[PDB]
């Protein structure tokens, strides 16, 4: 457009075009011109000059932009060097800015005029107040309490920075400000709060102010969450929130969060307080609610101001009836509200926002637990705290009942060769909504099945005649009935499956057309496939349901041959017993005959199903403990794979070319695929068939990587994205899942390493090594870890083998960034941590050069911004650091040429501000370092005693690398790694409170760190190593 | 068409920009490569009323590559937070990307998302995530790898904005 790189920032004063920089970066800018104008802004900060922001307001430029991004300018200057500013420029600043504040505070007119800029000027004032208010400026506050009593545009704007002072002193003190001086500024203001606290009891009492009021209200909330008691229980202030704030329109939300954070105090010890507070709102509600109006219409159709008051009442209900159930049940004349209370929290638990449903849900399994925590029976006597809630009770079991979340959270995803399958996502929040819902049903039919069963019933009967029938509706309910399984006695559950079975069967004759006919049968089988306890007992029903499964293998209408399968192995599962034993009046067990008809209850289904279908005979083939039988039932089992993997072999032992074929390679990955799910099941005893093609699973494997070798050679890395080298890709990797798989679930160390490791060896790593690199297969590595992670001892003598094929040639990929080859990043490491922690004498074995490249991978490790790689690299070396202070003989040698570099790099990254994710690894290593220094090490680092080489060293290191920090601090720091040098919680705070002092220029001379309060909080912990 | 201004923001590796990727030209990124300062590019999504256009300010988290903060965040009319499911540490700082968010637009519809939902080992368990809650915020768990949740980040902010509950994503041309 306009702006080219040429643009000048220095000894110059080009004012008029800095806007189009801001007016090109927040505007214009579409991207390359944006991409610019942020970096010229943004080096234009660091480069030290505050006077230079001085011109940007005073030669104002109607450009909030610019003006906001000069009081980031003066903003910076202050949080990082407000130590080093004379007297005579601190007043030049403090004077400027709150003068710069009233002068458009004050205006009347500036009610649109940046909101934003408004507040920015009170974060740069409450800046100044954080270096230093208690100190110097002493005044401040009582220079509030009577000049806010001037004007009501001055009033209403000292109280959204008293706001924020509370909020940066309480709220956000941890971590952006240090620590003892976190503790001076706090019980500093707690000091003289009940000055400011008279001025906020005035304004809410008189000034007839809404905006004012609703600041004074607003900014007010925030101080609840640290004020004494005493400021508001021992005063007319949970009262004057409710009679003259709660029932107005705009103050509506902001009382009501005040009396939801209270209500979450403990009410043991203002028990009449809390009892006034409840009974004065439920009334208060009662004449802003009618208690029949539909609260979800009121939620479908209304605006955000009332939207998100439903929400905090629901919390203000959670909050008092979980927080006070002890007082509501004993007041008895408070029984008035609890039931009104009650209701509320049961018209609002049908609003169809989720977030607001979960804080209800929250409250309503807290209730089924609390009644089922006294008397975990159904209705026989009488409950004695029941008797308040048993109306509601069943009010709610039929809220759940009615709601039901899907229990089966499913998936669709494409992995990285194209293929798509189904994933069954684990613990996400929705397939989280279930188990909740679940939990609190199951609750409330232990306290009474008959009520649970009757809302059941009622609601089926329904589905069927009643026309209550929907898509929507069958599946929810089928949610719930497969929900409460085994919450009843195996007799009430009996009559109570028998019963819902067989009238959705009589519901599946009148609904007819393939498309309702499958959506009801689905929701059978799900029943039945909750409900384990019955199948086992009735064989002959569960001989059926099996086979009728067998049916729906062949059903091509979608869904169903899915459902068909899905319902299958959950069943294979949990009644693997009964597949394999013979049953009474069976000739013989059932599994058999699923063998020998195999080829036709697959007959026509998808190869993803196939594969689903052999995992769930698994299982069954796995109950099978006997050895000699389940050896047969192998043999047969992988009967059909192996007939096509023969073919496949023969077929191509002739002529190698078969395996450029897209068809026979895609086939090769499903049958390999199959013996992954097979083994993923069986366990060990399906090493008697991994044995058998072995040999030759590894052949083509082999004869693969090198066809996509070739194919990235001589034809470019895009061949990798195309549909064959996609198919070999996978039968490559699989081949590793199927390995890595077994073994994992191998029970034989010694035997897996004569016999299956040899093979490796040469047909992977030494494979692995021969391809170009961007045709390694990291899986490799992981299928590596995983074996050495079981192996252990029975393959240390093989690791200089495996190094010397994977280890140079892995390290020449990621060690020229911090980027490229992710895969190989991770799965390198997790290899390593594996070796480190079980192969340990391997490290000894190998010469001090070798180590010393390896001792240095792990530094690149933790060096990592990877937050998962670096937290691998410090796992090793602190398992590193333990494994080698067993043997003196190799442990003196490494602390020698070693320990003083590694406290160097561990500190590289420590003062770093991105990595202080895996901060309590740096803490941890670091007081296990000097907790050796005060003993372990007996030899010379350097000249000198020893402990106090270190203590100077690591001194003289930090003072060289930050040379704005005082040799006090920097001293007191030094000791503190030793005083809480076996306290690594407070240790973990000690470096972050370290990382803060880094940051500022500390001045010369200040004494602000509080010495004689971080010194004897240092010896408080010296002295408490006892 | 209408186009607003999404503001994206969180702790760094978070997935912030594999996420913008994987709807910009459906593209995994298996890599971490800081972005710097602020990349800012459109994702447009048509509805059964039309097409919307997010103009997404995918921001810095790295306190080191931090750039003009609080200074993106001008002219927004929405926003987003994301945290890691895998990493406790991402969730903590939550509040505060909250904090500098709300004190320059003081009232704008924010997500909440949880990346990385489709990690086996969740570490921040689904049943500890109550930041929202008080803040009357919405809250999702996406995942950029598998597309769990994918739009409905998007979807949300699109009623939210328009003013219709009733809005649905299509695929139209
Ligand atoms: N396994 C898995 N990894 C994911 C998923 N989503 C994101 N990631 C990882 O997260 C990383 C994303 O990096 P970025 O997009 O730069 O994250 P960021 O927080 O925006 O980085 P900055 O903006 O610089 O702070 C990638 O390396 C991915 O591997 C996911 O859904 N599953
Ligand atoms: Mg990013």
């Amino acid at each position: 457009d306009h702006a080219a790189r040429q643009l000048l920032d220095f000894s110059q004063k080009l004012d008029i075009n800095l806007l189009d920089n801001v007016v090109n970066c927040l505007y214009h800018g579409e991207g390359a011109q944006q991409r610019m104008a942020q970096e010229v802004l943004t080096h234009l900060k660091e480069h030290p000059d505050a006077w230079t922001r001085v011109d940007t307001i005073l030669e104002f430029s109607q450009n909030m932009n610019t003006k906001y991004y000069g009081l980031q300018i003066l903003e910076n200057v202050i949080k990082t060097r407000w130590k080093i500013l004379p007297r005579n420029q601190c007043e030049g600043i403090k004077k400027y800015v709150v003068g710069l504040i009233i002068k458009t505070s004050s205006d009347p007119t500036c009610v649109e005029k940046e909101k934003v800029y408004i507040g920015k000027l009170n974060m740069i004032l409450v800046q100044i107040l954080k270096q230093e208010w208690p100190k110097h400026w002493p005044t401040f506050i009582s220079d509030i309490v009577g000049a806010s009593r001037t004007s009501e545009s001055l009033c209403q704007n000292n109280m959204v920075i008293l706001k924020l002072l509370s909020e940066e002193v309480f709220d956000f003190s941890s971590g952006q400000i240090t620590q003892v001086k976190a503790k001076h500024l706090k019980d500093s203001m707690c000091n003289e709060f009940s000055q400011i606290f008279q001025l906020c009891q005035f304004v809410m009492e008189n000034s007839q102010n809404a905006p004012l009021v609703h600041a004074t209200l607003e900014t007010l909330l925030r101080f609840l969450n640290w004020i004494p008691l005493g400021y508001i229980f021992e005063t007319k202030l949970i009262s004057t929130l409710i009679y003259k704030f709660l029932n107005v329109p705009m103050f509506r939300n902001v009382s009501l969060k005040c009396l939801t954070e209270i209500a979450g105090v403990s009410v043991s010890q203002y028990e009449e307080q809390f009892e006034t507070l409840f009974t004065l709102t439920m009334m208060q509600l009662k004449q802003m609610l009618p208690l029949n109006t539909n609260i979800r219409l009121a939620y479908s159709n209304g605006k955000d101001d009332e939207q998100n008051f439903i929400q905090n009442l629901s919390l203000f209900l959670c909050t008092f009836l979980k927080e006070h159930g002890q007082l509501l049940e004993k007041r008895l004349n408070l029984r008035e509200a609890l039931m009104e209370a009650l209701h509320y929290m049961l018209l609002v638990s049908e609003v169809e926002e989720t977030e607001i449903f979960k804080i209800c849900l929250e409250y309503w399994n807290h209730l089924a637990a609390e009644l089922y925590r006294e008397s975990p029976f159904s209705t026989s006597d009488i409950p004695p705290r029941r008797q308040l809630y048993l109306t509601v009770l069943s009010k709610v079991r039929l809220l759940m009942v009615s709601r039901m979340a899907k229990p089966e959270e499913v998936l669709v995803v494409e992995n990285d060769q194209g293929e798509v399958v189904r994933e069954f996502m684990k613990d996400t929040d929705s397939i989280n909504l279930y188990k909740n819902m679940r939990e609190t049903l199951v609750y409330l039919t232990h306290l009474d099945y008959v009520d649970t069963e009757i809302i059941m019933t009622k609601k089926l009967q329904n589905q069927v005649n009643g026309t209550e029938w929907s898509w929507k509706n069958l599946n929810t309910l089928c949610w719930a009935i497969g929900s409460i399984s085994g919450a009843m006695h195996e007799e009430d559950e009996k009559r109570f499956l028998v019963t819902v079975i067989k009238d959705l069967l009589g519901l599946c004759e009148q609904k007819r057309g393939k498309d309702n006919k499958a959506i009801i049968a689905s929701n059978i089988m799900y029943i039945v496939g909750q409900y384990p306890r019955f199948l086992r007992a009735h064989w002959k029903f569960l001989k059926t349901v099996v086979n009728k499964l067998f049916e729906f293998m062949h059903e091509t209408h979608d869904g169903v041959q899915d459902m068909a399968c899905d319902t299958f192995i959950k069943i294979a599962q949990k009644c693997r017993r009964h597949f394999v034993q013979v049953q009474v009046g069976e000739v013989m067990p059932f599994i058999d005959e699923i063998l020998n008809n195999i080829n036709t209850i697959i007959c026509d289904l998808q190869p993803q199903q196939v594969h689903t279908f052999y995992e769930a005979v698994g299982y069954m083939i796995g109950a099978q403990t006997d050895q000699t039988v389940q050896e047969h039932l192998i043999e047969k089992y992988m009967l059909l794979p192996n007939q096509v993997w023969d073919s496949i072999i023969q077929q191509a032992t002739k002529n190698v070319d078969i395996l450029k074929d897209p068809e026979t390679v895609k086939q090769l990955g499903s049958i390999l695929k199959t013996n992954v799910r097979a083994c993923k099941a069986v366990g060990h005893p399906f090493v008697i068939q991994l044995g058998r093609i072995y040999l030759d699973m590894l052949n083509v494997y082999k004869c693969l990587s090198e066809n996509i070798s070739a194919a990235i050679q001589a034809n470019g890395e895009m061949v990798t994205k195309q549909p064959l080298i996609r198919s070999m890709r996978t039968v490559k990797r699989e081949t590793l899942k199927l390995i890595s798989g077994w073994v994992s679930r191998s029970n034989d160390p010694q035997m897996v390493a004569e016999n299956f490791v040899p093979p490796l060896l040469d047909a992977v790593l030494i494979d692995y090594q021969r391809n170009v690199p961007a045709a390694r297969e990291p899986e490799v590595l992981s299928t590596m870890a995983i074996i050495v992670n079981k192996l252990g001892g029975h393959i240390t003598a093989e690791i200089p083998q495996i190094f010397d094929a994977v280890f140079e040639c892995t390290l020449n990929m990621i060690n020229k960034d911090f980027e490229e080859y992710p895969e190989h990043r991770t799965n390198f490491f997790l290899l390593l941590q594996a070796v480190n922690s079980h192969c340990f004498p391997a490290f000894l074995a190998i010469p001090p050069a070798q180590f010393k490249l390896v001792l240095d991978s792990i530094i690149w490790a933790f060096k990592h911004t990877m937050r998962n790689v670096a937290d691998t690299g410090l796992q090793i070396l602190f398992t590193l650091l333990q494994n080698v202070a067993q043997e003196e003989a190799a442990a003196q040698s490494f602390y020698q040429t070693y320990f003083c570099d590694i406290l160097q790099h561990i500190f590289s990254v420590v003062t770093d501000t991105s990595h202080t994710a895996g901060l309590t690894m740096h803490a941890s290593i670091l007081a296990y370092m000097f907790n050796l220094v005060e003993e372990g090490k007996i030899s010379t680092p350097l000249n000198p005693n020893n402990q106090m080489f270190i203590q100077d060293y690591v001194a003289n290191l930090l003072k060289s690398a930050f040379p704005h920090l005082q040799d006090a601090q920097v001293k007191l720091f030094v000791t503190g790694l030793f005083s809480l040098n076996q306290d690594i919680p407070a240790f973990k705070e000690h470096l972050r409170d370290f990382l803060v002092q880094i940051k500022e220029f500390a001045g010369e001379d200040t004494s602000d760190l509080f010495l004689e309060e971080r010194e004897t909080a240092l010896r408080q912990a010296q002295e408490e190593k006892h | 068409q209408v186009q607003f201004k999404l503001v994206l923001v969180g702790d760094g590796g978070t997935g912030k920009t594999t996420f913008v990727k994987r709807h910009l030209t459906g593209e995994f990124e298996k890599k971490y490569v800081a972005t710097l300062g602020v990349e800012v590019h459109p994702l447009v999504f048509h509805t059964n009323r039309g097409p919307i256009k997010f103009n997404v300010w995918d921001t810095a988290g790295l306190e080191k590559f931090g750039g003009l903060r609080d200074g993106y965040y001008i002219q927004a009319q929405c926003a987003i937070i994301m945290f890691d499911v895998t990493s406790r540490v991402t969730y903590k700082n939550v509040p505060n990307w909250h904090r500098d968010l709300v004190r320059v637009c003081e009232n704008i519809p924010i997500v909440l998302c949880g990346n990385k939902v489709d990690i086996k080992d969740r570490k921040v368990k689904a049943k500890s995530i109550v930041f929202h809650r008080k803040k009357n915020l919405q809250y999702y768990d996406i995942s950029a790898k598998s597309n769990y949740n994918f739009e409905k980040p998007f979807l949300w902010l699109a009623r939210k904005l328009i003013g219709d509950p009733n809005l649905e994503f299509v695929a139209m041309p």
